DNA sequence: GACTATGCACG
DNA sequence: CGTGCAT
DNA sequence: AGTCATTCATG
DNA sequence: CATGAAT
């Protein structure tokens, strides 16, 4: 009833367990599908539950309870908040959950509890899940040992670069900014053709990030550094206009702010600058944003120090901030700090394995059906005898054995024959069958081609990647200066 | 705590009393802030027919209403909005909350109602839709309107029954129940007074045996 | 964009809606299965989800999310708290949900959140659900109009009297105390034989309630009044012992307290009596209850005023309280105040309808299978021709028509024949079939008997009621004085 | 807030530090109140290697520990329990919490550990059962013990993997981890001091670059 | 249903 | 000063 | 994952 | 002064 351990051992073994789990299984994104385990489980669960984009929204609580009871052994709050986040166009460049109800805002208000909202997967999220039922991807057991779960998703576009990630564990942290789907795709495609793609040319397709919040991004040199090493500081500057004000008054207008900042608070601080008179061009500050548009009006008074005062805010408020790239992902089960090349290459390598496995699956399915169809073709020629032999047997198993021994059918063939229902006899057309046969034999050859020909395989990757480009492409929001 | 209108104008300023901290959020998000204020009520409102005066004034919801409006409760009158609009779920509990607020306004702010300053908002009961990027949606408030919509959207089109305000986004809340041009409100009037006072007291009052009878007589639980 | 209504109309229509719903669909128990809508939905849902007693406990959150998204349009807290309550042996005489985790206690501590606990239906709860899949009971649509829900459960024992209910709506309230399963059953059985059972004899089987908390109950006269009218005050007195204390000291011990009171608080008040010295026999007060037993020790000092002091507590603390019967249930969609007779009679009348419907269902199923089996018997005699005719047809539908027209089989018969698989031909035994035939024909006669013979029907009710008695009977806990 | 033992005895009095308000409830319910006290910690405990002194003493969990125990933090020593037992989930986060508490005890209450007064409790990781009124159950703590149990219960018997303390009732908590006769505890000792101090500082400390290296060197994420 | 404190990295 | 999965 | 107020009937 | 489905 008593053991002894040193504090030295307890700490090491405990901390080791916590750190490892935090790193792999909690805080950090897989480099391939760009997902943290919670997110992946949310997607995988909602999809298994046929809670997709083309069907009715479902009561958030049901989805969460389901994720929690089958896949994710942590609190409902964690799951739900993670869910809400995946539904926020200001946080993700491409939203992966669509939600109905109050789900927060830029002014940082509290999202409504799961007992109010309703959710479903978005359309593009279905793409991360594409082919998941063709054994394309490694499965593991859940905690119950009652069901299997994916360790990574098929990921039909490159979610890591697109939605980005952040990002705090033990020992490492991660900050990755969102990027433009179309652009990322274009780079990946280039790298497929030219594997040794140097960073410089890549930048030509993929230049700087693309924040959902738009704004202006300065630091090409810094961006190159981040894409090269993994780390960089870039400057993010909210987007401004000028308005002329009846009466010799000038107005400062802001219509995009930096990624990840609380608009309500930004406004308050801009106002605080005025109250304390930390600058002179101060007048009134007003937030006039409504459904369908962001508008921040800082109108000054007489001495329109406009360029002077504007410049002050960029310094002292968050109207201008910096963003740091710290690109850390999980590669081969362990944290790596990565620039664009490794991220792109591993994503490609992943689609390779996926496309190969998909094909291997589809091939097998086809040869199995072929094998059966060849059997049916033969059966027809001796139908009367085969029916007789079956009537003469003693049970299912005995009939099967007789077909095998007597007519040399295989087990899989006998089983298929013996289970035909009677009405099937209504059609004894060798021709219809042969047509199916030829179709199968062609599916098989084409699959065999994709499998044993790195080139055709890679061509398929490209075709698919471009199809996703056309369907989901959207214009840039961030500008680069 | 209350989410103000940007400008002060007793002439065209709206005070939404919303059932739920959460719907209150949505209302804040989807709304013209130039002149509509939002005041969420957290859970069931005190019954002011059945309570003492002490309890009433010590109640957070009642006091914030009183302060935001101005007048008092004597009341005085015009301060401070030209519309007090009660916005709740179209469900039984929402109905209960309208009862509770109307009792309050009736009993203390009585002139507000007489000058036709108290409204009730009509959230749509139904949404019609027919996948993805090209999904179309319409809204209906009644037995009949729904009938209209289903024939228009014909088959394939699926129907949603709104179980509450929480289920709708902010732009939607604007489009269907907050935007003066498109919204439909009910305006509460009193026709008589004594008739009203009797009813309010039998329903909302302390005694019970009469409420029971009212229910046996009038509620037809078939 | 504007309507006008008087405040007079708004109030009436609103309040009417709220009251009706509160009365029927929230606060008050159906007189038949003794359940409030939330409870019924909890049971119905957990059972549909195969979350029964004989399988593994499930994560409470999943169950709740499921109840909420399919059946119950209210908050998770309401559902979960109602669930927890159904799992509390101190509140229900027969628990209907078994839970794993902290689910409260008598000292009134907060149950653990749904994200910790695990649940399943208890065994006896499966009995409320018995036969629910044989169309024995009225179904309605859920709010989605996506699924159907029971309006009442089959209720194979009389849950209303057993677990009781409380109980607050608009206009009415309900308080019903728990009763001893065995006893209630015994009364019901008597009333089945002697429908005009007067209350007096009924009391002979069912005398006073049986609280899970045990204790002592005084007021036979009052109990009669409650069972007669619906209303009564009974006295409930905690159960006491005396201990002799080395040193001329006497100890007061309590080992059962009244139904529905907070033991931790009872203790505190007993202590408060001592501090303020509201009585002299005061000494020390100690709660020494552990897992597996309730023990409250009030030991006095020198002047052992024992019977004097004990008597004081019975008055001034809750060691003794009264309980009031206000038996209100929903009968024919409307609230009724009821004594034992109406409750028992309606429960019987309900089992009647259930047993009739069950039988009607089982009969139909049987005649359908018989009809098919008769067909198969014929088929065998002309098998060769029938097979030929099928091979000669054009498709399923054409073969069916030919069997009908040619051999006068019915549609249901043709369909069954035509869908037989080939291996079935492996057995052409008229005898095996005829045996099934005879068995069916006997099921049918027996069902026809139950249906058209009030007496045999009522005999079945009794047999079944007694089987439930044997399986679930437990001894009384409350005593009557 | 703390749930005391009925009697004061520095000699055989147990202080359970439990992870969760909720498990704390269960522990209160299932336990010998004659001499075991319960003190739940709400969420993650402050890291006392990485903080200032101000933050630490202003922390609710730390202060209540200090007060309930007595000594102080200089510490003095015997007041006030003869066992401080850390009881958490056998999962990663529980492991994290043991790290955090041991760092505290190590840094401020150091003599407590040296005199062998700090324990860690071992909740069972597995429950075995084979329906209804006759359901039988056994508990196992390890790879091997489970192997033992499955052969005994043979087939039909199903296994539960405890994902936390919340999943077990009060009597169970007593039977498996609280009842001195049947419970198994780990007793924390320190062998050396300098070795300990280094480790505690690299893991729990402010700097990081060294923690990272420790992790790259020692954590085998295969 | 809002609020309330912590770990973890980092700038 | 605050990020987001965890307690 | 506590705490916080209110409806409704009633004794 | 609470009880228990609702907000
Ligand atoms: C772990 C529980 C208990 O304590 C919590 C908080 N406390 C801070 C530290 N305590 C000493 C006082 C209370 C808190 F502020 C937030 C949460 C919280 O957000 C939460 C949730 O599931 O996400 C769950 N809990 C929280
Ligand atoms: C409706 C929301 C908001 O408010 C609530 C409370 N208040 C906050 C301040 N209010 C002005 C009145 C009291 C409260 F004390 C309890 C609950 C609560 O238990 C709860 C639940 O789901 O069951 C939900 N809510 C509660
Ligand atoms: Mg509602
Ligand atoms: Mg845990």
């Amino acid at each position: 009833n008593i053991q002894n351990m040193s504090l030295e051992d307890i700490m090491g073994e405990r901390f080791g367990r916590y750190s490892k789990y935090i790193i792999q299984d909690r805080a950090l994104p897989d480099i391939r599908d760009g997902l943290k385990p919670v997110q992946r489980r949310i997607l995988y669960s909602m999809n298994k539950d046929s809670n997709t984009f083309d069907k009715s929204y479902r009561k958030s609580a049901k989805s969460v309870g389901n994720i929690m009871g089958n896949f994710h052994p942590h609190g409902d709050s964690s799951i739900y908040d993670a869910m809400v986040r995946m539904s926020q166009n200001w946080k993700n460049r491409e939203i992966l959950v669509e939600m109905h109800g109050n789900n927060g805002s830029m002014d940082g208000d509290p999202p409504a509890a799961m007992r109010y909202t309703e959710a479903r997967l978005s359309e593009i999220a279905g793409y991360l899940l594409q082919d998941i039922e063709k054994k394309t991807v490694p499965f593991a057991w859940n905690f119950d040992d009652t069901e299997k779960e994916p360790t990574v998703l098929p990921a039909a576009f490159p979610n890591l670069l697109v939605n980005g990630s952040t990002g705090i564990s033990a020992g490492y942290a991660t900050d990755i900014p969102p990027h433009n789907l179309a652009e990322v795709i274009d780079a990946a495609v280039y790298m497929i053709d030219h594997p040794t793609a140097k960073i410089d040319k890549l930048m030509e397709f993929l230049p700087g990030p693309d924040f959902p919040t738009g704004a202006i991004i300065q630091g090409r040199d810094e961006i190159k550094k981040a894409y090269e090493t993994g780390k960089g500081r870039v400057v993010v500057r909210s987007k401004t206009e000028i308005e002329k004000l009846k009466g010799g008054k000038e107005q400062i207008v802001i219509t995009e702010i930096p990624y990840e900042i609380n608009k309500a608070n930004l406004v308050k601080k801009i106002d605080d600058v005025r109250v304390n008179n930390k600058v002179a061009g101060i007048a009134e500050v007003r937030d006039e944003s409504d459904r369908d548009g962001l508008r921040i009006a800082i109108e000054l008074k007489k001495d329109a120090n406009t360029e002077l005062v504007l410049n002050y805010l960029f310094k002292y408020t968050d109207l201008q901030i910096n963003y740091n790239f710290n690109m850390v992902a999980i590669d081969n089960f362990t944290p790596r700090q990565v620039g664009i090349v490794p991220i792109l290459s591993s994503y490609i390598a992943h689609r390779r394995e996926v496309i190969l496995a998909r094909s291997r699956f589809d091939k097998e399915k086809a040869e199995k059906r072929l094998h059966i169809v060849e059997g049916l073709i033969r059966v027809i020629s001796i139908l009367d005898e085969v029916i007789a032999l079956i009537r003469a047997s003693e049970n299912k198993a005995d009939a099967k054995e007789n077909l095998k021994v007597s007519y040399d059918f295989t087990e899989e063939q006998a089983e298929a024959i013996v289970t035909l229902q009677l009405y099937r006899l209504t059609n004894t057309d060798v021709v219809v069958l042969q047509e199916e046969e030829a179709e199968l034999r062609e599916k098989i050859a084409m699959l065999a081609a994709i499998i044993g020909d790195e080139r055709t395989m890679y061509n398929l990757m490209k075709k698919e990647l471009r199809e996703v480009k056309k369907k989901f492409a959207t214009p840039r929001l961030s500008s680069l200066e | 705590k209350l989410t103000p209108a940007q400008s002060k104008n007793p002439a065209k300023n709206e005070l939404y009393l919303v059932e739920g901290d959460s719907a209150g959020g949505s209302a804040k998000q989807g709304r013209d802030r130039k002149f509509q204020a939002i005041l969420p009520l957290r859970g069931k409102v005190i019954n002011t027919a059945k309570a003492k005066m002490a309890d009433i004034l010590k109640n957070e919801e009642i006091n914030t209403m009183i302060y935001t409006i101005g007048a008092g409760v004597d009341f005085s009158i015009e301060a401070n909005y030209d519309k007090i609009i009660i916005m709740t779920d179209a469900d039984t509990d929402g109905a209960h909350i309208q009862t509770l607020l109307l009792t309050f306004f009736y009993r203390y702010m009585r002139p507000l109602v007489e000058a036709g300053h108290v409204y009730i908002a009509l959230p749509p009961l139904y949404k019609m839709s027919k996948k993805g990027k090209k999904e179309e949606v319409a809204y209906a408030w009644t037995d009949g309107e729904l009938e209209e919509l289903r024939k228009q959207f014909g088959k394939g089109a699926t129907l949603q029954r709104y179980k509450g305000l929480g289920e709708m986004n902010a732009d939607q809340l604007w489009e269907t129940t907050m935007n003066p041009e498109t919204r439909t409100l009910i305006r509460v009037t009193i026709e008589d007074l004594a008739r009203a006072e009797r009813r309010v007291n039998v329903l909302m009052g302390d005694k019970v045996e009469p409420r029971r009878k009212w229910i046996e007589d009038n509620v037809k639980f078939t």
